[PDB]
């Protein structure tokens, strides 16, 4: 239903792979984060479900992430 | 001396 | 420095065309979504960018009074490319000294002035606010809690890398580098002028760059000779320059100059951001010269994406509550 840019999809897969593969002493999980393993798991599911993003429809002129 | 971060300089 | 910087400024060989001249109105989120902020941009005027600058005759002594005579400032010794420290009042005295009376060439490129009186006198391009990870991803109650106006790491509640004042005397030179964390940079020539040599972040050029850093022979080798392609370009007074993640660049100051600029990470060139970070790690850059709280920020980025798309939060209850309270303001 949501459409990410391929820039973002590629980026987020790099990011997840990166953070997941760091050892504990370099992971730097911040104090606001609850369960970093469940967050990772969720990003992986999300990227599979968003893999068919339509590049046209993603060009909304508004970022996905904004404060309400 | 206190440690700093976000200092712009080459190398 | 055993290469002649004067011939690097005179030769016509750095003749690549990498920069796009743009009108401010076309620099929007749609443009970023479609292009990924991959191309260096110059805005010859500020129409449509949404910037604000101080008064056009603003002096270094004015900067000093806004941040404090006693603020410690990192200064670069141009001859060595090493850092020293002095007070802003001492920097001001050096800067107001006539050219012939200055013993050495020093440059200030790292004065971050958020949470000082100068902060509200400078506003960056609007589009940057929409995509900066600091503004859009970092827990807002942390950012708002910052009181320290220096870059003291124990006082820092967020990555304080958003607004820098650069003060450069004629003849200053900053050797080739990539901005910290793979940040993109906006850079506004308030007064004076700068000459940049720009080198694209191809896999080959980034290997050369790392190898050049690991060799320790940066005084001996002008990097812009060692690469495939390099654009030398002049920025004049009133121009605003945007430098994408990973671009290798060196800068010369032909006249006394004052610049306002700043750094941002964004969601459209993450792979390059990570790549730069890993060059810093391998070449052992001290944390002082790096993006603060880099991986922490990356965790928060993942959380925001998940939350905004699925409505499932991976923040602690207490951070959820802090965020909810702010949504209600
Ligand atoms: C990190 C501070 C914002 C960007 C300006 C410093 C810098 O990295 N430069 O490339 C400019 C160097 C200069 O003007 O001498
Ligand atoms: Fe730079």
């Amino acid at each position: 239903q949501v459409h990410l840019t391929h820039f973002e999809l590629e980026g987020l897969r790099c990011l997840v792979d990166k953070l997941e593969s760091l050892p504990l002493h370099k992971k730097c999980v911040p104090t606001g984060i609850e369960d970093e393993d469940a967050l990772i798991a969720d990003v992986k599911i999300l990227l599979e479900e968003l893999a068919s993003s339509d590049p046209k429809l993603a060009l909304t002129g508004v970022p996905i992430v904004q404060w309400p | 001396a206190p440690a700093t971060g976000g200092v712009c300089k080459p190398h | 420095r055993t290469f002649d910087l004067e011939e690097k400024l005179q030769t016509n060989k750095y003749n690549a065309n990498f920069v796009t001249f743009m009108e401010g109105k076309d620099f929007n989120v749609e443009y970023i979504q479609r292009g990924g902020l991959r191309d260096p941009l110059i805005f010859k005027n500020s129409d449509g960018l949404g910037i604000k600058m101080p008064d056009p005759d603003f002096t270094v002594n004015d900067v000093k009074m806004c941040v404090g005579s006693r603020r410690m400032v990192d200064v670069m010794d141009v001859n060595t490319q090493k850092g020293i420290e002095m007070t802003m009042a001492q920097w001001t005295r050096y800067y107001e000294t006539p050219e012939e009376e200055r013993e050495k060439l020093y440059n200030v490129i790292s004065l971050e002035f958020s949470h000082t009186r100068l902060e509200n006198m400078v506003q960056r391009p609007s589009t940057v606010d929409f995509i900066d990870w600091v503004d859009n991803m970092w827990p807002r109650h942390l950012k708002e809690s910052q009181t320290e106006s220096t870059n003291a790491i124990l006082e820092m509640q967020y990555p304080k890398v958003q607004k820098y004042c650069l003060m450069s005397v004629r003849g200053c030179y900053t050797d080739f580098h990539v901005d910290f964390g793979g940040t993109s940079v906006w850079y506004h020539i308030h007064q004076g002028g700068k000459v940049f040599w720009l080198i694209p972040p191809t896999a080959h050029n980034l290997e050369l760059y790392e190898n050049w850093l690991l060799s320790g022979k940066q005084g001996d080798i002008f990097l812009g000779d060692r690469v495939s392609d390099c654009q030398r370009i002049e920025l004049k007074q009133g121009y605003t320059f945007v430098i994408p993640s990973g671009w290798i660049h060196a800068v010369y100051t032909p006249t006394d100059t004052l610049v306002f600029g700043g750094n941002f990470l964004h969601s459209f060139n993450i792979p390059m951001q990570l790549k730069i970070y890993s060059i810093e790690d391998r070449t052992r850059v001290p944390n002082k010269f790096r993006y603060p709280f880099y991986y922490e920020m990356c965790w928060y980025v993942l959380e925001r994406y998940v939350y905004c798309i699925t409505n499932r939060s991976h923040l602690t209850k207490d951070f959820q509550k802090e965020s909810l309270s702010m949504d209600m303001e």
